[PDB]
């Protein structure tokens, strides 16, 4: 049974990966990287970073 | 809120801090105005602390500061204080002086310094704190405080020794140098951040944090990069509070996540808030995980290389920098940067070619030359340094750079060469693992110091051509300079090769400087001399300052044997 912390982190990752998919990122390479994040903040900083670079 | 800071800081620290603060905004007020001003801010605390319900106690430190910071006769920074706090403080800050117009502060004699320090510590230390504070208005206040605590230690120590001088001077010198360079490095980042925006800055931090936290995942490092870019961006505005709050938060965040980030952060994370971001910024690199694969899979051999890079270029590049950097704490950041630049160019040059893979298959080969360049450069110089001492090494450099750019002013050649040499002793101690990164650190500032000195006094085509290059190519450019074969000898001037007993009494450091000054002048008057020839002279010259200075009759020794030495050197050269 997940901690609230573990639940939030898992969510943020799915969230962020969908949100990247909807912007046009297709590569496991980025989703993997999102997946190795340990913190929700890490999840969103890197999502943000991937979006800025997609332009 | 101000009670928060006082119990947290502990009178001494709070007071030291506030003094510094005023000194950096009010650069021109005398020490005694600030002392009581600190007092009229303290001793409101420790009571405003006891009574939390008191008046103005809850207002922002900016408010409490800026309202204090509007009490006193003298004044176009006047337009300020009309505004009603933030929506105001962009005011004071916008007028601060790059470098202010006040007495180039000369150091007292040892005897004196130690005297004033034993007769009273508080005043002599705070005095000097205010003083340094005002000439360095962008100098993060806590870092300055840490130096002040290092100053007390050095004074406490050397003022009770046989050698008061041989002890303290070297420490003041080493402190001064760290300070100045700490400051120069702040400016450097800030300026660079303006000239090249966030992107170059981020690339830098990515490289740096990856070396330092090799176990952290990309997302951890990237996160730290974002937060750090923020911190420097705010700290580059110039406001302690905005800067400090961001630093303290970033530090808190690293510590909460230390187990993931680095096994080297136990001590730092259990330090008081004041010191924690400081202790972090200088933690040793962690050990990299044990079985890192080659970077070939993901960055060369993979089929998806171009799909991936196109989808988010800067991040792909960041991940490459990340993977390279954490595997190479031996490299300098600028080297890693050169490597990523190359990689980048290559992906650009062929993810649009008929066979992408065909081009980039060989890309790591392109890194050997680049790694090899500084590597070799360190070997020969540290080798050369190892043959000769710090002193003679400095002289080798004096000769090398005077031959390269004689147009430069002797004082500058002496300072840079002396510093370049100092750099050698600080860095060659370390093994071939730690050397390049240590060189970069010390070298960039020494180099910029030269550049700044050169900016406000152009003299050489090739030097400014080097100073306005990318930070990545700055040192390579400097290293590409050739001996100036075109340069015509300076004319003799006797006064410059004549010495007096006075040198026997100078600081050893000050003595060396005098000899080194003459050496540069020598090269400038005989640019063709062989350094086989220079040896002979340098050797006659040392024997000259040995014969005199140990001789009963010194004025005459230096004088008519100065003749002996000159004619002996005028002959044998030209
Ligand atoms: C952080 O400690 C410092 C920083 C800068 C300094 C500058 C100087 C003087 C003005 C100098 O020689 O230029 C002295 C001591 C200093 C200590
Ligand atoms: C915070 C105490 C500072 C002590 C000042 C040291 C004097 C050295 C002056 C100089 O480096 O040219
Ligand atoms: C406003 C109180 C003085 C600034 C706060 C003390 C410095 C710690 C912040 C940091 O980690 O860099
Ligand atoms: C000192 C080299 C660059 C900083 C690396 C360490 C990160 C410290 C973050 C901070 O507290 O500001
Ligand atoms: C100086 C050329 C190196 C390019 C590296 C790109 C830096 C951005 C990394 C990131 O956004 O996380
Ligand atoms: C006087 C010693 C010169 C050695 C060169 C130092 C290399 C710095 C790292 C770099 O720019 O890539
Ligand atoms: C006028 C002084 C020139 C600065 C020396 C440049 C340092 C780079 C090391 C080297 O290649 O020698």
């Amino acid at each position: 049974h997940m901690t609230i912390d573990q639940w939030l982190l898992k969510n943020a990752k799915e969230d962020a990966i969908a949100e990247l998919k909807k912007a046009g990122i297709t590569s496991d390479f980025y989703f993997n990287a999102i997946n190795k994040a340990k913190t929700v903040e890490e999840v969103n900083a890197l999502k943000n970073e991937i979006l800025k670079a997609h332009a | 809120e101000v009670a928060h800071r006082f119990k947290d800081l502990g009178e001494e620290n709070f007071k030291a801090l506030v003094l510094i603060a005023f000194a950096q905004y009010l650069q021109q007020c005398p020490f005694e105005d600030h002392v009581k001003l600190v007092n009229e801010v303290t001793e409101f605390a420790k009571t405003c602390v006891a009574d939390e319900s008191a008046e103005n106690c809850d207002k922002s430190l900016h408010t409490l500061f800026g309202d204090k910071l509007c009490t006193v006769a003298t004044l176009e920074m006047a337009d300020c204080c009309a505004k009603q706090e933030p929506e105001r403080n962009e005011c004071f800050l916008q007028h601060k002086d790059d470098n202010p117009n006040l007495p180039r502060l000369v150091r007292p004699e040892v005897d004196v310094m130690c005297t004033a320090f034993h007769d009273n510590e508080e005043t002599f230390l705070k005095k000097y704190l205010y003083e340094i504070a005002r000439r360095h208005p962008y100098f993060y206040a806590p870092e300055l405080l840490f130096f002040a605590k290092r100053y007390k230690a050095a004074f406490t120590e050397c003022c009770q020794a046989a050698d008061k001088a041989a002890c303290l001077l070297p420490k003041l010198d080493e402190l001064r140098d760290e300070g100045k360079a700490s400051s120069a490095k702040q400016r450097l980042k800030c300026a660079s951040l303006q000239k090249f925006g966030e992107r170059a800055f981020k690339a830098w931090a990515v490289a740096r944090l990856s070396q330092r936290f090799p176990k952290a995942e990309f997302a951890e490092v990237s996160k730290l990069v974002t937060d750090l870019t923020k911190v420097h961006t705010e700290c580059c505005h110039g406001d302690l509070l905005e800067c400090a709050d961001d630093r303290a938060d970033l530090a808190k965040y690293i510590c909460e996540n230390q187990d993931s980030i680095s096994s080297k952060l136990k001590e730092c994370c259990e330090k008081p808030l004041l010191e924690k971001s400081h202790c972090i910024a200088e933690v040793e690199n962690d050990e990299m995980p044990a079985d890192l694969p080659s970077l070939a899979a993901d960055f060369v051999e993979s089929k998806d290389v171009c799909k991936n890079y196109a989808e988010a270029k800067d991040v792909f590049l960041g991940m490459f920098l990340y993977e390279y950097a954490r595997r190479h704490p031996d490299y300098s950041v600028v080297l890693l940067l050169r490597l990523a630049k190359t990689y980048e160019t290559t992906l650009e040059k062929c993810c649009a070619a008929a066979d992408p893979h065909e081009c980039y298959a060989k890309v790591f080969d392109e890194f050997k030359p680049l790694v090899e360049e500084p590597q070799n450069l360190i070997k020969q110089n540290c080798e050369l340094f190892e043959q000769l001492g710090e002193y003679k090494f400095q002289n080798a450099l004096l000769v090398r750079y005077t031959k390269k750019v004689p147009q430069v002013s002797t004082p500058t050649l002496v300072e840079v060469s002396r510093n370049l040499g100092k750099v050698g002793s600080k860095c060659c101690k370390h093994p071939e693992a730690k050397r390049m990164p240590c060189a970069e650190d010390y070298l960039s500032v020494v180099l910029n110091q030269l550049c700044v000195l050169h900016e406000k006094t152009p003299v050489s085509d090739r030097v400014t051509k080097c100073c306005t290059e990318s930070l990545v190519n700055r040192r390579p450019c400097f290293s590409a300079l050739e001996v100036d074969e075109t340069y015509v000898p300076k004319e003799f001037n006797a006064e410059t090769f004549t010495f007096h007993a006075d040198i026997c009494t100078l600081s050893e450091k000050e003595r060396q400087i005098k000899k080194q000054t003459a050496l540069v002048e020598l090269v400038k008057h005989k640019p063709k001399a062989t350094k086989e020839q220079l040896k002979a002279v340098m050797d006659d010259f040392a024997a000259f300052v040995e014969k005199c200075c140990k001789a009963d009759d010194k004025e005459t020794c230096f004088a008519e044997e100065g003749k002996k030495l000159v004619a002996a050197s005028q002959a044998a050269l030209g």
